[PDB]
């Protein structure tokens, strides 16, 4: 249905969420979180 | 391997002499139905004859 | 028939990630080439393992054996109707053509199953066939072929009460969920733990009791859980072989926690290196995460970090951005707080929230009566 403007214009995909969430943030989810006890 | 021997031959004490054993063993890893189970097998085997003697 | 190579599977993901050992691939990749009749598990593993220093000729005798039992196949195929019997060219190749299955991954298959489907004396004679197409579903992660042939299988083979292979079906689709991002269908349909006892995915009984609690620390309330894996006898003893199994499911009733901590490396460790858990291994982590800290939150309206910071060993800042991050994800409402430092939670979601969804529900609801009651006069 060409509506005069717009003709010119779970695989792994809820995860996203989580994912971009953890893109930078504990991108290992234990090798640190593991080793933390015996840093303090 | 017990079971496949036991229940054709002509003790039927020896069947729960090892049966209740098993009970025991059912207990301690706590299969509970299965206990009740074997404590039936015995109490059905122990209506023929008195048993070694304790 | 199936065991070493579901193991081969277990290879295909064991030597999907890590390059650690770049030997496995010839260890137990050509002990599994020289049994089984396994082709195509080198033949699709000759790209994307190592060159394969010559491995054409030790494989040329068994490719040969192959065409022994394929060339006989071809005799057999009029060998059979020369037998006066019902079907017995069906039934002399069906057998060794689901084996050329169990050789090759679809040419067997496909040469096989649309000949020997076509008569149905037993549901037997569909539900073989298709567990020789779950086999290269869990080799190869398909969608069609092991959904359709889980469809074939709810549409008649329902009938006979033989429990056996009907239980498989809602194994498979526990496996089959759980293989990409199950909550509750392998809960409530690995249920079925002991009555298995005997199985090709079941290579290994007790890690099927390993699948049975790694989901059922998930999809299951706590009267439920206690119920299940407390009160459960009967999964007692196969939980009682596992101690860290059984260490992090009765700290978590215990609400032991900072042995949580301990409990979820052991099992996120073992999560690496177990298949069809690569859409879950990072999920399971906050997952769990987030289902300890429910109760934690249900603990305290008077809580500070300090205390949850010796609870757990280090927390401190660590958990702050952490529960920062919860409280990011919507889920989990408190107020960390700054030099006050109180950990103050809500009350639950009665107040006007409980009034709320009525209505959220008519916005979106209510515009469909709208519109089509806008349908009528165009």
């Amino acid at each position: 249905m060409s509506e005069k403007k717009q003709p010119v214009d779970e695989d792994n995909w809820d995860d996203d969420n989580v994912e971009d969430d953890f893109s930078n943030q504990l991108r290992a989810e234990l090798e640190k979180h593991g080793y933390k006890m015996e840093t303090s | 391997q017990l079971l496949r021997e036991l229940k054709k031959m002509d003790d039927k004490a020896l069947l729960v002499e090892v049966q209740l054993l098993e009970s025991k063993t059912y207990h301690a890893l706590s299969n509970l139905p299965k206990a009740r189970a074997a404590l039936t097998s015995a109490r059905t085997t122990a209506n023929a004859i008195y048993c070694p003697p304790k | 028939p199936k065991n070493p190579d579901l193991r081969i599977a277990q290879l295909r993901f064991l030597l999907s990630l890590p390059e650690h050992r770049g030997d496995a691939a010839v260890r137990d990749e050509l002990m599994a080439a020289v049994r089984d009749n396994n082709m195509a598990p080198y033949y699709e593993a000759l790209c994307k393992s190592l060159d394969w220093q010559i491995d054409v000729d030790l494989l040329n005798k068994m490719k040969k054996a192959n065409e022994d039992e394929l060339k006989r196949l071809d005799e057999e195929l009029e060998d059979a109707e020369k037998n006066l019997g019902e079907s017995e060219i069906r039934d002399a190749m069906m057998a060794k053509a689901e084996y050329l299955c169990r050789i090759g991954d679809k040419e067997g298959a496909l040469t096989a199953f649309r000949k020997t489907y076509d008569k149905t004396v037993a549901l037997g004679h569909r539900l073989d066939i298709v567990f020789y197409l779950l086999r290269i579903g869990l080799f190869y992660m398909d969608n069609d072929l092991i959904t359709r042939n889980t469809e074939k299988a709810k549409s008649l083979i329902e009938e006979g009460g033989d429990w056996d292979r009907r239980n498989r079906l809602k194994v498979y689709q526990g496996l089959y969920c759980v293989a990409i991002r199950d909550f509750k269908q392998a809960a409530e349909l690995f249920l079925d733990t002991v009555s298995t006892f005997t199985s090709y995915e079941l290579m290994d009984y007790k890690t099927f009791v390993t699948y049975t609690v790694y989901v059922s620390m998930i999809a299951l309330e706590r009267p439920d859980l206690r119920e299940k894996v407390i009160k459960g006898a009967e999964i007692l003893e196969v939980l009682h072989s596992l101690p860290a199994v059984r260490q992090y499911l009765f700290s978590l009733y215990e609400c032991r926690y900072s042995v949580f901590f301990q409990s979820l490396a052991v099992v996120e460790q073992e999560m690496k290196k177990d298949w069809l858990f690569a859409p879950h291994y990072r999920y399971y982590v906050r997952e769990m995460r987030i289902h300890a800290y429910s109760q934690l939150l249900e603990s305290y309206r008077s809580l500070t970090l300090g205390y949850m910071a010796e609870a757990f060993g280090v927390g401190v800042e660590f958990i702050d951005q952490e529960l920062s991050r919860f409280i990011a994800a919507g889920r989990l409402h408190c107020k960390i707080d700054k030099v006050n430092e109180i950990v103050e939670t809500n009350r639950p979601d009665s107040k006007n929230w409980q009034y709320q969804e009525t209505i959220k529900k008519g916005d979106l609801l209510l515009n469909r009566v709208q519109k089509l009651s806008r349908v009528i006069n165009m």
